[PDB]
This record gives structure tokens, C-alpha cells and sequence, in this order.
């Protein structure tokens, strides 16, 4: 996250970090005690990955961290149907053992398709992560967060040569300087509705980070909430 | 549900007689006033409890 601020411990208790052959390579969000939602481009291979919930400072110990192994990965079935488009950039991760919910380890809410879109259109959401704090720069030690405004479709269409699908939305500032970035993918875009946060996007792609005239591109979660609910059932 | 979400804290659905029915997401219960959403579990989704 470029141009954001340090989170407080427990401010985003649904945020997780993913670790693998690279540490802190992507983010995710807690769906429930057994399931994380992230970006499919983070988990393309099926190399072994771990998830850390209750994370705040990735170089220190808070004694709130819960580490789990990933035992199943479900990329959306249409991801990579078309090469290099980032369409349907969303995946689910099943954990080996359930997280223990507490003030530092709490799920994000997920509304139906209609209300997820309603919440997105309120037009202001928060993104968070341990990604780069400058384009081509170093990653964050302390979890970063940033409020980003929704950008109208025509504006976003003109900002890039790459295709913006209906399954995506754009967010960020006309003047640049503030954006999600590499390492943040898979983390949440959330909308707070009277003190209750709902998942409205997945951090997905962009052209560089925080450049003026460019915007962050996000997976539009409203289009996938039925699939998320179907696959993450607990029994 | 047209204005201010029918005063539902979370979800609104239009019923009949121009009335409205509120509802809540998993982990919450529709409160007594039939508009607000109250937590039904120790750590309901989407809320900061560390303070
Ligand atoms: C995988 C995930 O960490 C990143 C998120 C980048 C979000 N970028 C902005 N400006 N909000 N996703 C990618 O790196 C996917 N590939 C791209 O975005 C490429 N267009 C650029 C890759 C690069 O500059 O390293
Ligand atoms: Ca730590």
C-alpha cells in the first residue's frame, strides 16, 4: 500500500498474510474459521503455502498470530480461461485446522449479490496489506491501510490499454500517490456499514502503483458471493 | 426500502402494503425494533472488538 497509514492491532481482524517460497507475497481475508478468500494470481501453482491470521507486524511477535497450512486451493473456474486478463481473479483457501476466532481473528461479512453491489456503490472502501509502500520499493513491516474512492467506469476505461471487465472495478485518486501495490493482491477491499465491514472487492492488478492517471483494479466481489458461499460451507 | 434503506441497519426487502422487512447477516439477529442488527455470537463478522 502506497501512501497509506499504519493500522492499529485488531483494526482489520479479517486480514491475513500468505507466506510461501516468498514471504508476505499476498494478502487474504477470513471467510470463516476454515476458509480464506484471496486472488487467484497469488496461488496459481499449488506450491505449499501458509496463512497467518492475527498478524500486525511481520518482523515482530504480537502473540496474536495464528499460523495454518493450506490443504485445498480453489481458483475460480473461469480464471485463466483467457490468458493474462486477470478476469475472475479470486480463489479460496481451505485451512488444515480451524482458526480460533477472537478480537484479532474475525471474519469479514459477505452480503448477497445485491447488497454487495449496493455497498460498493456507496463509493468509499478501505484496502489493506503488507505490500510495497512505493512502486518497485520495499514492503511494509506494519499492516497498512488506505481509503480509496470508487472511480467511474468511463474514466477507468480511458486510463489503460488493458481491458476492464464487468467483473472488475477501479478505485483510487485522480492525482495518484495513494494505491494498493504488489504484495497486496488478495487482500480485501471493504466497505463499513454502520460499524460492520463487508467485503466489496479483492486487490487484483494495476499499471505500476500510485501513478497519476492510473487506478487500482479490483475484483468485483458481488459477482462471486454465491460461489464463495457455496464452496465455504461448514458442516 | 427506497429512502435510507427503509431504516434497516443491514438488509431491506419490500413486502406489501408499502411495508418493509429488515434482515441481518450471519452472526447477527434482527433486533427488537425490527430494524437494527444485534450480535448473536462472541465474534460476529466485520466488527472491531479490540478497541
Ligand atoms: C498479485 C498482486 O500482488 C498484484 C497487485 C498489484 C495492484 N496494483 C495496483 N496499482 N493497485 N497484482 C499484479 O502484480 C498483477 N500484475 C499486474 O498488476 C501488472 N500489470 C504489473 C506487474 C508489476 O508491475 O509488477
Ligand atoms: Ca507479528
Amino acid at each position: 500500500v502506497v501512501g497509506g497509514e499504519d493500522a492499529k492491532p485488531g483494526q482489520f481482524p479479517w486480514q491475513v498474510v500468505l507466506n510461501g517460497k516468498v514471504d508476505a507475497f499476498c494478502g487474504g481475508s477470513i471467510v470463516n474459521e476454515k476458509w480464506i478468500v484471496t486472488a487467484a494470481h497469488c496461488v496459481e501453482t499449488g506450491v505449499k503455502i501458509t496463512v497467518v491470521a492475527g498478524e500486525h507486524n511481520i518482523e515482530e511477535t504480537e502473540h496474536t498470530e495464528q499460523k495454518r497450512n493450506v490443504i485445498r486451493i480453489i481458483p475460480h473456474h473461469n480464471y485463466n480461461a483467457a490468458i493474462n486478463t486477470y478476469n475472475h481473479d479470486i480463489a479460496l483457501l481451505e485451512l488444515d485446522e480451524p482458526l480460533v476466532l477472537n478480537s484479532y481473528v474475525t471474519p469479514i461479512c459477505i452480503a448477497d449479490k445485491e447488497y454487495t453491489n449496493i455497498f460498493l456503490k456507496f463509493g468509499s472502501g478501505y484496502v489493506s496489506g503488507w505490500g510495497r509502500v512505493f512502486h518497485k520499493g520495499r514492503s511494509a513491516l506494519v499492516l497498512q491501510y488506505l481509503r480509496v474512492p470508487l472511480v467511474d467506469r468511463a474514466t477507468c476505461l480511458r486510463s489503460t490499454k488493458f481491458t476492464i471487465y464487468n467483473n472488475m472495478f477501479c478505485a483510487g485518486f485522480h492525482e495518484g500517490g495513494r494505491d494498493s501495490c504488489q504484495g497486496d493482491s488478495g487482500g480485501p477491499h471493504v466497505t463499513e456499514v454502520e460499524g460492520t465491514s463487508f467485503l466489496t472487492g479483492i486487490i487484483s492488478w494495476g499499471e505500476e502503483c500510485a501513478m497519476k492517471g492510473k487506478y487500482g483494479i479490483y475484483t468485483k466481489v458481488s459477482r462471486y458471493v454465491n460461489w464463495i458461499k457455496e464452496k465455504t460451507k461448514l458442516t | 426500502c427506497n429512502i435510507k434503506n427503509g431504516r434497516c441497519e443491514q438488509f431491506c426487502k419490500n413486502s406489501a402494503d408499502n411495508k418493509v422487512v429488515c434482515s441481518c447477516t450471519e452472526g447477527y439477529r434482527l433486533a427488537e425494533n425490527q430494524k437494527s442488527c444485534e450480535p448473536a455470537v462472541p465474534f460476529p463478522c466485520g466488527r472491531v472488538s479490540v478497541s
